C-alpha cells in the first residue's frame, strides 16, 4: 500500500543487478506491446507496439493473493529430461550451500 | 585441332588408361545439404541478435 523503506531498499537492490530485456525502445516514442493484450488506447505521444515484432511467449492471468506462509514448505521434485554431470551437480551444490550449520539433534 | 587423317597416331590401350568419363553423379538427398541458411538480425543494427 504505502511501500516501506525496507521494501523499496530491497527492491532497488534487486534491480541494480544484471540481465537484459528483449523489447528495447527508441527514445522518440513509447512502445506498448504488439501482442494486443495491453489495453492501448490512443495516447498523445506513444505510437503503439514495439516496431519490431520478434518472438517470445506471453499469456493472461491474474495473481493469486497468497499471504506470507509462516511455515517451511515441502517439495515434490518432478523431473525434467535435462541431466547434468555429477561433478557439476556437486560443484553447484558447493557453490550455493548454506551448509555447514549446527544441527539441532532432537531425539533418538 | 588436327587433321585426323595423319601419321604418328598411337593405338595404345592400357590398363592404366581404362576408358572412363563421368557417366552419373551422386545426388543423394542427404548429400545435397551442407548446410546453414543465411539470416539477419531482424534487419536493424547489431542489437537484435535474438
Amino acid at each position: 500500500a504505502i511501500p516501506t523503506m525496507s521494501d523499496v531498499r530491497s527492491f532497488v537492490a534487486r534491480l541494480m543487478a544484471e540481465g537484459d530485456p528483449q523489447q528495447w525502445f527508441p527514445y522518440r516514442v513509447d512502445q506498448i506491446l504488439y501482442w494486443p493484450e495491453s489495453p492501448f488506447v490512443p495516447p498523445i505521444g506513444p505510437f503503439y507496439a514495439p516496431f519490431r515484432p520478434v518472438n517470445f511467449p506471453f499469456t493472461t492471468g491474474s495473481y493469486t493473493v497468497v499471504p506470507d506462509a509462516s511455515r517451511p514448505l515441502r517439495l515434490l521434485p518432478q523431473y525434467r529430461n535435462a541431466t547434468i554431470t555429477v561433478q557439476q551437480a556437486d560443484d553447484a551444490y558447493e557453490d550455493t550451500a548454506l551448509s555447514p550449520l549446527i544441527t539441532t539433534h532432537g531425539f533418538c | 585441332t588436327y587433321n585426323i587423317t595423319g601419321d604418328g597416331n598411337s593405338f595404345t590401350p592400357t590398363s592404366d588408361m581404362t576408358s572412363t568419363a563421368a557417366p552419373a553423379i551422386d545426388l543423394k538427398p542427404g548429400v545435397l545439404n551442407p548446410t546453414g541458411k543465411l539470416w539477419r538480425p531482424v534487419g536493424t543494427s547489431v542489437a537484435t541478435i535474438d
